[PDB]
């Protein structure tokens, strides 16, 4: 079985350099051409590099070319790259593929920003509101953290259905998260609902009490 | 060169769905060695089909690939419901790799079905910051596809709008979310806020009056 695990993927910051890494497994490297490919947040797939087979030439993308460099690491079956003079552009999922990118390995984050820093909660109430469904949605505004994951439940459990996380969005070097539920409007205001929001990393806890607007 | 694809193709299960690939430069050919590649969730890739007609190993019979017209293209014979996901094309111009930017498919495992928009005004918290974030929530509509669109007093708020990337639910529908943000002073200068959602040729609207 082929097997793929590349590392290396960390925080950086503008103009900062970073080395990533191809590990190989179930076949010999140098009779083998790898490419590194890139999918940015926007979701979009890019071709960074590809070194060809034997010990011939490697092609870089124009959007990397004197900025990143490739190696291989025969003896250790292993791949490199070398990232330099990282951009904000260059925030991505870096991956790296064999010959017509037949097998993939599973990704590395490398993320060009600023700084680490605690979110502040905002507790989103709908502006003196309506019941269509006899149903009330509310939710809590995870802002401004650095770095991810972050760990949003309601009433810590209880509120389980209903329940819509959404996924972050990077914006001036930090986070953005949002999280709803939907309640009947016999629960909410006459019993509360409370948003517990953990940036673990920070070692922060944050709880948020959603009263009327 | 430029690689284009059609955004978002559905089907039915059982049907024949064709995708292609198209080179801005001229027809595409067998010396552009065409590979398709398929993303599945949580960002899983495997090559499908490579030099223009061969399928990888593993890869189900279903899936073949070809040029018709100037055009590579991959048909999927009798789409399989596993098959909804994300198929990227790239071609080789004799020194590099050209990525095209895929297309959505969708294999009906459900009735088509609208989405829940909500708007959200921005906190007094917040607001006291100087910062004003109105949050737009998409919920329960499938297929997976949505166009966002914001309204400042009828003027299309041409910026500082992001939107996610819809993603499944339990029930295997999806969500979104998408967000403005002015400054508390921006704000305090309009009365009226829209989020306008389409989704197949229905634009949901939700609204909200400042004053
Ligand atoms: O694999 C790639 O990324 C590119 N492929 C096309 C493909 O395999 O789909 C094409 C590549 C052939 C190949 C080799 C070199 C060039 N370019 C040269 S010599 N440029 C000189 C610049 O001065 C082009 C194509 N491979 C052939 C093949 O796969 O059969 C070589 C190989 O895979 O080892
Ligand atoms: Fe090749």
């Amino acid at each position: 079985e082929v097997t793929l695990v590349e590392s290396g993927g960390d925080s950086v910051k503008p103009g900062g350099s970073l080395k990533l890494s191809c590990a190989a497994s179930g076949f010999t490297l140098s009779g083998e051409t790898m490419s590194w490919v890139r999918q940015t947040p926007e979701k979009r797939l890019e071709w960074v590099a590809t070194t060809l087979s034997g010990g011939g030439f490697t092609f870089y993308s124009a959007s990397v070319k004197g900025r990143f460099t490739i190696s291989r690491d025969n003896a250790q079956n292993n791949l490199y790259l070398q990232l330099n003079s990282l951009r904000s552009e260059d925030t991505a999922l870096y991956f790296c593929a064999s010959h017509r990118f037949v097998h993939w390995g599973h990704g590395t984050l490398v993320t060009v920003s600023a700084k680490t820093t605690p979110p502040s909660v905002y507790p989103l109430a709908p502006g003196s509101a309506a019941q269509t469904n006899s149903m009330v949605t509310l939710g809590c505004l995870v802002k401004g953290y650095f770095p991810e994951p972050v760990t949003v439940t309601w009433n810590s459990g209880s509120l389980s259905s209903g329940v819509h996380t959404f996924p972050a969005v990077l914006e001036s070097d930090l986070y953005t998260l949002s999280s709803s539920v939907t309640v009947p409007s016999s629960p909410r205001p006459s019993e509360t609902v409370t948003c517990n929001v953990a940036h673990p990393a920070s070692s922060t806890k944050v709880d948020k009490k959603i009263v009327p607007r | 060169a430029v690689v284009t694809q059609e955004s978002a193709l559905t089907t039915s299960p059982g049907e024949t769905v064709t995708l292609t690939c198209r080179s801005s430069t001229g027809a595409v050919t067998t010396s552009n060695y065409a590979n398709w590649v398929q993303e599945k969730p949580d960002h899983l890739f495997t090559g499908l089909i490579g030099g223009t007609n061969n399928r990888a190993p593993g890869v189900p019979a279903r899936f073949s690939g070809s040029l018709i017209g100037d055009k590579a293209a991959l048909t999927i014979t009798g789409a399989q419901t596993e098959d909804e996901a994300r198929y990227f094309c790239a071609l080789w111009y004799s020194n590099l790799w050209v990525f095209g930017g895929g297309t959505k498919l969708t294999v009906l495992g459900q009735p088509k079905s609208s989405p829940s928009v909500t708007l959200f005004p921005p906190s007094s918290e917040e607001l006291e910051t100087n910062k004003a974030t109105l949050v737009c929530t998409i919920i329960d509509f499938y297929p997976g596809v949505v166009t966002v669109d914001w309204k400042v007093d009828g003027t299309p708020v041409t910026q500082g709008m992001e939107t996610t990337q819809p993603s499944k639910q339990s029930n295997n529908k999806y969500m979104a979310s998408s967000y403005l943000t002015l400054t508390a002073r921006e704000w305090e200068r309009h009365s009226s806020y829209s989020c306008q959602v389409t989704h197949e040729g229905h634009t949901v609207e939700k609204s909200l009056s400042r004053a």
